[PDB]
């Protein structure tokens, strides 16, 4: 109730009741006022926020380490019209079998959760995670930093999400950077380096 | 028994007492009983049948990499020429087809009917499933555990599944099914159904 | 040569019409440059009704006295493509669709309020409901012998 | 909103929503395969 809020001195919506990690009151729209969407936005969320780390990260460093010329990678705009061992259609279908059997055990946890913690091959070895969105166990959380008490939790979750967000506004950044000025994300920071009152829009 | 997908919970007709029961009916065509005890039957023999096939149509392919025999490929078998007509053998495999599934079908319907031999009447199948006749079927005397029957669906599940394969590969690739494993094995990464 | 008609490869009134087609289309096109785009879109009307001449010519229609292509209905193995597999296509999804009707119809009868899912229509039940019409005709004929279809 | 999503499921709307899907399915079908007159295949 005294937790900070993104628009100070208004009210935040009834359904946002500071619980779960980085809330904030921030729903105009009124996007999740019923449970089940909002599970579902939360789950949502996670996704999004994990997938837009590991693309930052792989579009922010290849690119910095090219410019000082390290390695001499492509531009991650044309990475895609490369040829490769293969062709692409073939690739395109490995990769939908591969992540449309990940991503189908994690759509049944959603639904029903808990029901498939377990190796549908070797029975011995099993997932100790006990939230949806945190698998846990041995393959997903090795290191053992992801159980403790509900303040340790809280406060990694609300770095990860953090994080995560300031990812996804960093990768729509840099497409729609290299979209307006035609040019690699690293030049552009150079550029406003170089010439911060004039190198601008 | 199983789950074919995890996460969903198993119809209530499917109550696990059939062999190869894995709850998998999403259109619901086995609401009726009546309609499960015809499906049963008729997936029995579609599968023993469809093994049989497969058999027939891969076995007398693969000598070329043994070079035993000559026989033309599956599509082609019935161009050739044999000591009778194609309307001679069609017509007498009718006729004892006929008698044959007439006498099957009667078991169905009414079950315990039709396990006294018609001519000589000191000869009798002993009393079975509806789909497992038994008796001089069965000489070798082996226990249709269920089990075994499980292992009977699974095959002949594959088979069907390996009979459409055979049909439908030789369409679009004009070759038979051998040749199409060969050229598969030979570079997996550029020979697959996206031919690019 | 059914009903005295002619194919439509063999007649000389189906060029005639395909000249005729092909000049007026050709007198408008020295109005504009060839660079503009009329010009072009008129190019690719040319091209279009080549083609489509060109496949009538290859599928082995029949021409009549005039020039135009004849369908025949009376089951000829000739001419199956005419009449008997589209209808068999059309005769299929009409099915499918009439189930998918009757099945979400009979699915909310025995709600509190039934006429209320009908204009507001529960759109989970109806998708959960679609999928199964797939399989129309085997549903239809095992509901028939087991006398559900018609109601007592 | 749950209020948001029930006026979606109006007759109307759904109706409008499903023609619009068909038709353009169906413009795109004729786009493809233009001038057809007998099933070849
Ligand atoms: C099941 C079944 C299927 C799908 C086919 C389908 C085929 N048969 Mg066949 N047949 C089948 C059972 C039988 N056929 C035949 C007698 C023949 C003959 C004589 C011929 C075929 C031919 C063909 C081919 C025509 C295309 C194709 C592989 C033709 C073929 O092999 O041409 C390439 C052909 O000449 N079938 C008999 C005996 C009555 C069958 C039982
Ligand atoms: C689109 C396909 C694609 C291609 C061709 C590459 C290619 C490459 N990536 Mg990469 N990457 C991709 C997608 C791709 N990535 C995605 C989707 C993510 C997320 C990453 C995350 C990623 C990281 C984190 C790193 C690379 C690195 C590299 C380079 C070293 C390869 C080895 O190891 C190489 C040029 C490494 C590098 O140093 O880049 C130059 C590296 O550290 N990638
Ligand atoms: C700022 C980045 C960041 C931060 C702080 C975290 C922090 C955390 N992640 Mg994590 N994660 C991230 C990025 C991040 N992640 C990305 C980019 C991915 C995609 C590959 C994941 C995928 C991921 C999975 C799949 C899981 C975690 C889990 C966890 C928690 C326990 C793991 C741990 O720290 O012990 C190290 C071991 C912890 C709160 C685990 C969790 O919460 O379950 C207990 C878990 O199962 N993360
Ligand atoms: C993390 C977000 C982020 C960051 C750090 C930058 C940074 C930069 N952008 Mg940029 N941009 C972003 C998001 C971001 N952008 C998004 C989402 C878009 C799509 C609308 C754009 C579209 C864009 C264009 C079209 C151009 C730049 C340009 C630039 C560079 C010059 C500064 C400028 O004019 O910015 C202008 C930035 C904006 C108009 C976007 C608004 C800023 C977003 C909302 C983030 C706000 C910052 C954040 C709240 C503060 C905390 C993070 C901080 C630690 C960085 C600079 C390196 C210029 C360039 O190439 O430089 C030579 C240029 O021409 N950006
Ligand atoms: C690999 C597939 C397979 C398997 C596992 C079975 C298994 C079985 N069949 Mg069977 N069957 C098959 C294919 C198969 N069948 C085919 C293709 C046909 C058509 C010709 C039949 C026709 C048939 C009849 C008519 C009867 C059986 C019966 C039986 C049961 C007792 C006989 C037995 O153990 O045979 C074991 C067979 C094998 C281990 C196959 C070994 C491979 C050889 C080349 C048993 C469950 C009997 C039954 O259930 O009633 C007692 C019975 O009456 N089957
Ligand atoms: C000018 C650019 C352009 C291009 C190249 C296309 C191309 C296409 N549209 Mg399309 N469309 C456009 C603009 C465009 N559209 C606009 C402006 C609208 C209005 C908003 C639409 C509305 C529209 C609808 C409503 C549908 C299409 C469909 C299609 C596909 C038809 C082929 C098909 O069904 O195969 C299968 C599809 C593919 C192989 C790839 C998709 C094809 C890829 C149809 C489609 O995708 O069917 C599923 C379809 O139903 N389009
Ligand atoms: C029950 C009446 C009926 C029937 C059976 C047909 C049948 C047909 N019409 Mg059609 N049509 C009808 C009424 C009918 N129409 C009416 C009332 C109109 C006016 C709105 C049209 C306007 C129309 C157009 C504009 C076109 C067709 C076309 C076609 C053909 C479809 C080709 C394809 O791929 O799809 C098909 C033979 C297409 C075609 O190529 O015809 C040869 C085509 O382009 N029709
Ligand atoms: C897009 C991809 C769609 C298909 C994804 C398939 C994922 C894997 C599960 C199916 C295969 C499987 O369970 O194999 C194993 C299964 C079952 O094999 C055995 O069957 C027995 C039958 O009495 C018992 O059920 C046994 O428990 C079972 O192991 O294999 C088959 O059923 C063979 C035919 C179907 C093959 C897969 C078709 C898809
Ligand atoms: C989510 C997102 C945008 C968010 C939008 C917002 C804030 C909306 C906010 C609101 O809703 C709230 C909160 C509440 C509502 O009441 C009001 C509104 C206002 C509506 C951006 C990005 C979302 C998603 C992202 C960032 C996607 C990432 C993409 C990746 C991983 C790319 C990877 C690769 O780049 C590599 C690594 C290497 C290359 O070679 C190849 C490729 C494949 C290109
Ligand atoms: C019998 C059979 C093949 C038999 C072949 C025979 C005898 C002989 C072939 C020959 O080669 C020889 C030997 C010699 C050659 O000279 C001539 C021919 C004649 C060529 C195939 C069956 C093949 C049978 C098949 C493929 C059946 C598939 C069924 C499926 C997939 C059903 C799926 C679902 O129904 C469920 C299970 C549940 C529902 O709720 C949902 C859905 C999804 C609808
Ligand atoms: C021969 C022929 C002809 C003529 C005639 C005819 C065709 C007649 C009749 C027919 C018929 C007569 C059919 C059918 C029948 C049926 C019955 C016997 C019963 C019943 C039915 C029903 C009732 C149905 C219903 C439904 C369904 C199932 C689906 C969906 C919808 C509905 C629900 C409606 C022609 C030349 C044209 C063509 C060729 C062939």
């Amino acid at each position: 109730p005294d937790r900070p809020i993104w628009f100070p001195g208004s009210t935040p919506p009834e359904w946002l009741d500071g619980s779960l990690p980085g809330d904030f009151g921030f729903d105009p729209l009124g996007l999740s006022s019923d449970p089940d969407s909002l599970k579902w936005n939360v789950q949502a969320e996670i996704v999004h926020c994990r997938w837009a780390m590991l693309g930052a990260a792989g579009i922010f460093i290849p690119e910095f380490l090219t410019k000082i010329g390290i390695l001499n990678t492509p531009s991650w705009y044309t990475a895609g019209e490369q040829e490769y061992f293969t062709d692409k259609t073939t690739l395109f279908v490995v990769e939908l079998i591969l992540i449309g059997w990940a991503e189908g055990r994690r759509w049944a946890d959603i639904i029903k959760p808990g029901s498939v913690n377990t190796d549908p091959v070797f029975p011995n070895n099993k997932l100790t995670g006990t939230d949806v969105g945190y698998p846990g166990g041995l393959w997903f959380d090795p290191l053992g930093w992801g159980s403790g008490s509900p303040a340790k939790l809280k406060e990694l979750r609300t770095k990860e999400i953090k994080n995560g967000r300031l990812a996804m506004l960093a990768v729509m950044g840099a497409w729609f950077q290299h979209i307006y000025t035609g040019t690699g994300p690293i030049d552009n920071l150079f550029a406003h380096l170089a010439d911060p009152g004039h190198a601008t829009i | 028994k199983g789950e074919w997908l995890p996460g969903l919970a198993s119809p209530d007709y499917l109550t696990g007492s059939l062999a190869g029961d894995n709850g998998f009916d999403p259109l619901g065509l086995a609401e009726d009983p009546e309609n499960l005890k015809w499906f049963v039957q008729a997936e029995l023999v579609n599968g023993r049948w469809a093994m049989l096939g497969v058999a027939g149509m891969l076995l007398p392919e693969v000598f070329t990499k043994i070079g035993i025999i000559n026989v033309p490929e599956w599509y082609d078998a019935g161009k050739e020429q044999y000591f009778a007509s194609s309307s001679t053998l069609f017509v007498i495999e009718f006729i004892l087809f006929h008698y044959v599934e007439i006498r099957r079908w009667q078991d169905i319907k009414n079950p315990g009917s039709v396990n006294q031999d018609p001519i000589f009447k000191q000869y009798s199948l002993p009393k079975g499933e509806v789909g497992y006749p038994g008796g001089i079927f069965n000489p070798l005397n082996f226990a249709p555990t269920q089990e075994a029957k499980e292992k009977e669906l699974a095959n002949g599940r594959l088979a069907m599944l390996a009979f459409l394969g055979f049909v439908v590969q030789h369409n679009v690739t004009g070759k038979g099914p051998f040749e199409n494993l060969l050229q598969h094995l030979s570079d997996p990464w550029h020979n697959t159904i996206v031919q690019t | 040569d059914i009903s005295g008609l002619t194919p439509c490869k063999d007649s000389k009134q189906f060029a005639k019409r395909e000249k005729q087609q092909i000049k007026k289309l050709e007198s408008s096109l020295k109005l504009y440059a060839p660079e503009s785009a009329p010009a072009l879109a008129l190019n690719a009307q040319i091209e279009k009704t080549k083609r489509r001449f060109d496949n009538y010519g290859k599928y082995g229609l029949l021409c009549g006295s005039d020039g135009l292509p004849h369908l025949i209905v009376n089951g000829d193995q000739r001419h199956w493509g005419e009449f008997i597999t589209p209808g068999i296509l059309f005769l299929y999804i009409a099915g499918w669709i009439g189930w998918v009707g009757r099945s979400y119809l009979i699915a909310i009868s025995g709600e509190k309020k039934p006429a209320m899912k009908e204009i507001i229509i529960d759109v989970p039940l109806a998708s959960r409901i679609i999928f199964r019409g797939f399989i129309w005709p085997v549903a239809a004929y095992r509901e028939f012998l087991n006398g559900d279809l018609i109601a007592k | 909103m749950r209020d948001l999503k029930t006026y979606l499921s109006v007759a109307p709307v759904l109706s409008t929503l499903w023609f619009g899907s068909l038709a353009g399915l169906l413009i795109e079908i004729n786009r493809l395969f233009p001038d057809a007159l007998t099933f070849p295949f």
